[PDB]
């Protein structure tokens, strides 16, 4: 048997409140930061199927 | 007559922003960044380009 190398992210990356944006103020990326997680254009759908308007809120 | 010797607009402008560069750019370098961790935990980030 053979050992991968660290090939992975597996640095998870938790977000409960930190460094945001002067001109937007959403937090911005990080990782290493603590930059909050994206809610891209593709989940904005999925929620608005359900019909959970809040959950989108 | 007194147009025969008054400049252009086109080229007085090429002299004028040159300094005007300068003087934006160095007096940035002899300024601080004060931190406003706006009232949260936060922290009011000091850029122009979230690129993600």
């Amino acid at each position: 048997y053979q050992r991968l190398r660290h090939m992975v992210n597996d640095k998870f990356q938790v977000r409960s409140t930190g460094p945001v944006n002067s001109l937007t103020m959403q937090p911005v990326k990080g990782r290493k930061r603590h930059g909050g997680i994206r809610v891209g254009e593709m989940e904005r759908d999925a929620l608005i199927g359900h019909g959970t308007s809040f959950l989108l809120q | 007559s007194q147009a025969e010797s008054l400049p252009i607009v086109s080229n007085k402008k090429i002299v004028f922003d040159d300094e005007v560069s300068i003087e934006n750019k160095e007096s940035h370098k002899e300024l601080d960044l004060p931190e406003v961790k706006e009232d949260n935990g936060s922290e009011i980030v000091y850029e122009e380009n979230t690129s993600e």
